[PDB]
RNA sequence: AAUCCCGUGAACCAUCGAGUCUUUGAACGCAAGUUGCGCCCGAAGCCAUGGCCGAGGGCACGUCUGCCUGGGCGUCACG
RNA sequence: GUCGAUCCUAAGGGUCGGGGGAACCCCGACAGAUAGCGCGUCGCGCGUACUCCGAAAGGGAAUCGGGUUAAAAUUCCU
RNA sequence: GCGACCCCAGGUCAGGCGGGAUUACCCGCUGAGUUUAAGCAUAUCAAUAAGCGGAGGAAAAGAAACUUACAAGGAUUCCCCUAGUAACGGCGAGCGAACCGGGAACAGCCCAGCCUUAGAAUCGGGCGGCUCCGUCGUCCGAAUUGUAGUCUGGAGAAGCGU
């Protein structure tokens, strides 16, 4: 297992990369990834304890006789239709999907619909955001007004 | 660091069994019990000889029962001390033990009270 | 939706992307045993539409079978006939490398209900297939009124009788009318009936 | 005089130990009187004693296993030797309930246009 | 051979218990038609094949 | 055979739902022209936490789900 | 317990993984995270893919007289 | 060094699944020659016997990428007929279906993909309760590289009102 995956690792970088491919070697700078990773942290998705503590709040103000969330848009097939219907403000890509075919044609999909794209370093990084194992690429319809001049 | 070029698989943790349910409900019973080890005594005039010239019982034993078991069954049954055991196999398929009691019990005063003699 | 994205990324078997990606997986398969569990599906979109679904109880094997045809497996190539029958080379299998695959999958997975396959890659020795199985005794599986159907006894070892949608192309079921009909119910069900001789009580 | 089998069933499980060790002596006298031309009467005695095991040892498993069966009722896994036998096939069979699950649309035609009932007027 | 195997051992002590006269009471039972033992062996005519 | 007869009841009776079911065999600790060669758990009993004794049971392979313990710069992030 | 089998390995046999094969089967430690062992008291050290079968003439822990049965003994008795 | 993920390894880890047997019928593969041709090699015997696998009370097939050319039929299977016919064949020996028509039976359907994003609404397992082939609660997992719903061309989505 060790010499196989040390072998792919040199093979790709041996043999001629088309350029479809090769996008995904040139990833967000460091500098810039920590400042849109920490503005993500601020719209990650609730946790399984915190939907669960709202349902709550609201079944008993049902007995008892609210505003629209903004948080991250993860999973490829429901951001690709945010990129298609051109409500999408930021798609952020994993550079180490595998397979690579998922995400190989997104960045065309993105400069085609006019709608900024980056590429992340950390599939497993996007996943923790939102609470998952690992994330193809997450998506911003919006960000809150108290903060649209940095974003 | 590695100092050896040969790559060992490292040890790693293991669990002993802990069934949530158990696959037999209870143990069996004993199939080799004192009285199943010692079916009957030997009554042939041969045998009978042994009795007094050995101080030693022949007995008819079940052909699982090793000398060990043997000696165990006889303690239980007739309360008796062993001072060896000797066993065959016989032509006919059965298991025939040679009991020799201790000098400190009589096999002529064992065999009466057994009810052979 | 993004499978149609991928589906069509996949019929450009010959664009520079497929070519580099294809031969580089080529390679990686060739190291590996000749069947090899994977913990997803290398073309989730092709798998979904023949039935994959993301859920404990579908697994996904890697299936590599040699490619060429069929040497009679006779010794020296010898053969005590007729010239009608004296050939050795250039027979054709009537089974296809597909069908191969999945039946080596069934065979080795005993425990497991093969439910279809699809090809993934090929180089001029070998030949690359993807097997979809289904763990019929998962309590996940046998609750899913779309799937539980294969947790039937009479879906026992469908690969092996010629049942998979493989097996439904090389017995010759992939069709109907003028240029099929001898296929069905089987063939030698067509032979056996034609063959039969009716003896009916007043004639 | 002879063993009754509803009679054994009221007693105790120590009780039934002891006669079962009273009624294994019994009989291995009756082994050695086989052996030591013992009269005919006595060596039909055999077969009534061979019974009498028989039947103690019947009473005393039937008991242990129905204590058993009341220990793991209601629990979720079963000893395999207290499970249902019928057979394998039965036992792989899908429930009922599995059986008869059907998707939602399915479900729906059952309820909107299920089988009417008719007639053609004569 | 007096080397033998435990499981031909038994083996044969079976076959000598085979090889006896049917008891005598037996062709006095009511709708007898058994004669003799038709599966009587001699060490010398026959062999055991094992 | 004071086994059994106005009856918890005879039977080489019928029937089946309780229960028993040796060694093997797909045969599963390893083997086998061997009742051969291993390891683990362990009621009861018994000698002063340990020791002996021991009924009975366990230890094949492939595979699914979940889990525990790990390996590799395989891809990263932070010191 | 003392004679043998049992233990050891020989020519060879049967196999894991891997490679073939529609499959029955073929090759047989050759495509591989070996088996584990040792020393402390769970930890350190070592660690080259079979703890398998294969000899009643090969290798190999230990029994000798005397006596005893209608029939057994370097096995029973002393 | 500490973490996440990926791939892989070990486990007598918790709970499951598989092997073998049977031959009348059924499904897949493999596959002869005797024989016939008055010889014989294509052919025929035969898409058969033998061989290797896999099921069930039936199996297989099945809701048209069909038949047909008509004033049109309408999933599959089976019987009669078509017919010893069209066709095939050292056009020799021989071989040989199908549609229409008449009957037996009759049944239709499920997914994949654009479409929850104001909420993975889905499922498994551990534990507990209950009215226990299931259902409810809770916890831990699976899953966004997509579970559940909606849709399947006969349609359908959306809007409108009967
Ligand atoms: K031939
Ligand atoms: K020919
Ligand atoms: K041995
Ligand atoms: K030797
Ligand atoms: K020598
Ligand atoms: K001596
Ligand atoms: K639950
Ligand atoms: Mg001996
Ligand atoms: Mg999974
Ligand atoms: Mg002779
Ligand atoms: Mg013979
Ligand atoms: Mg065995
Ligand atoms: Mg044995
Ligand atoms: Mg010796
Ligand atoms: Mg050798
Ligand atoms: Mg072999
Ligand atoms: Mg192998
Ligand atoms: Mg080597
Ligand atoms: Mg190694
Ligand atoms: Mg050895
Ligand atoms: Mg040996
Ligand atoms: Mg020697
Ligand atoms: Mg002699
Ligand atoms: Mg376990
Ligand atoms: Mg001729
Ligand atoms: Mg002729
Ligand atoms: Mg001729
Ligand atoms: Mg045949
Ligand atoms: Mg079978
Ligand atoms: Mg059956
Ligand atoms: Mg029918
Ligand atoms: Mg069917
Ligand atoms: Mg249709
Ligand atoms: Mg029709
Ligand atoms: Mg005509
Ligand atoms: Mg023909
Ligand atoms: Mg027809
Ligand atoms: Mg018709
Ligand atoms: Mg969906
Ligand atoms: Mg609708
Ligand atoms: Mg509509």
């Amino acid at each position: 297992n060790v010499t196989l995956q040390r072998k792919k690792r040199i093979l790709k970088m041996r043999l001629k990369v088309p350029p479809a491919l090769n996008q995904f070697t040139k990833t967000l700078d460091k500098n810039l990834a920590t400042t849109l990773f920490k503005m993500l942290l601020k719209y990650r998705p609730e946790d399984k304890a915190a939907k669960k503590e709202r349902l709550v709040k609201r079944a008993q103000a049902e007995a008892e006789g609210t505003k629209k969330p903004i948080i991250v848009k993860y999973g490829l097939k429901h951001i690709t239709y945010l990129i298609e219907q051109n409500k999408a403000q930021l798609v952020v890509i994993a550079h180490d999907v595998d397979p690579i075919e998922l995400v190989v044609w997104l960045p065309a999909l993105c400069r085609k619909m006019e709608i900024p794209y980056c590429i992340v370093k950390g599939k497993a990084r996007l996943g923790s955001i939102v609470h998952k194992k690992t994330a193809s690429a997450l998506c911003l319809t919006t960000v809150k007004n108290e903060d649209k001049m940095e974003f | 660091i590695r100092t050896k070029v040969t790559f060992h698989r490292p040890k790693t943790l293991k669990k002993d069994r802990s069934p949530k349910y158990p696959r037999v409900s209870a143990p069996g019973r004993n199939r080799l019990d004192q009285y199943a080890i010692l079916k009957y005594p030997l009554t042939t005039e041969s045998a009978m000889k042994k009795i007094e010239d050995n101080n030693t019982l022949v007995f008819i034993v079940d052909i699982k029962a090793d000398k060990k078991k043997i000696k165990d069954a006889v303690k239980k049954m007739y309360d008796i001390q062993i001072k060896k055991v000797n066993t065959l196999i016989r032509p006919d398929g059965t298991k025939k033990a040679y009991v020799r009691l201790t000098p400190d019990y009589d096999a002529l005063d064992v065999a009466n009270k057994i009810g052979i003699i | 939706g993004a499978y149609t994205y991928v589906s069509e990324l996949w019929r450009k078997k010959q664009s520079d992307v497929m070519r580099f990606l294809q031969r580089v997986r080529c390679w990686e398969y060739r190291q590996l045993p000749s069947i090899v569990r994977v913990t997803r599906p290398t073309r989730p979109d092709k798998a979904r539409r023949l039935g994959y679904k993301a859920k404990q109880g579908y697994v996904v094997y890697r299936v590599r079978v040699k490619r060429g045809g069929r040497k009679r497996p006779v010794s020296k190539g010898i053969v005590y006939g007729k010239p009608t029958n004296q050939g050795v080379t250039q027979l054709k299998f009537q089974r296809s490398k597909r069908s191969v695959a999945e039946e080596r999958a069934g065979r080795k997975l005993g425990g497991l209900k093969v439910l279809n396959s699809y090809w993934i890659n090929e180089d001029s020795t070998y030949k690359y297939f993807e097997v979809i199985l289904v763990d019929q005794a998962h309590a996940a599986i046998r609750n899913d009124p779309r799937i539980n159907w294969i947790c039937n006894p009479v879906h026992k070892h469908r690969e092996l009788r010629g049942l998979t949608s493989a097996g439904k192309k090389y017995r010759g079921l992939r069709g109907r009318g003028h240029l099929h009909h001898k296929a069905r119910p089987s063939r030698r069900a067509t032979w056996k009936r034609n063959q039969t001789l009716s003896l009916r009580r007043y004639r | 005089a002879r063993i009754k089998v509803h009679e054994l069933r009221n007693k105790s499980k120590t009780e039934l130990l002891a006669q079962l060790k009273d009624l294994k002596a019994e009989l291995a006298l009756l082994r050695v009187a086989k052996v030591t031309g013992g009269a005919p009467n006595k060596l039909s005695k055999i077969k009534v004693v061979r019974l009498s095991i028989a039947q103690v040892l019947t009473v005393i498993s039937q008991k242990q296993k129905a204590a058993l069966r009341e220990v793991y009722k209601n629990k979720k896994y079963l000893p395999l030797d207290l499970r249902p036998k019928k057979t394998r096939a039965i036992r792989k069979r899908l429930t009922k309930h599995q059986s008869s699950l059907k998707t939602e649309r399915e479900k729906k035609k059952e309820m909107y246009f299920p089988l009417r009932k008719y007639a053609i007027k004569v | 051979p007096s080397h033998k195997s435990f499981m031909i051992k038994k083996k044969l002590a079976k076959k000598q218990r085979q090889n006896r006269p049917i008891p005598y009471w037996i062709r006095m039972r009511t709708d007898n038609t058994i004669r003799y033992n038709a599966k009587r062996r001699h060490w010398r005519r026959t062999k055991l094949g094992f």
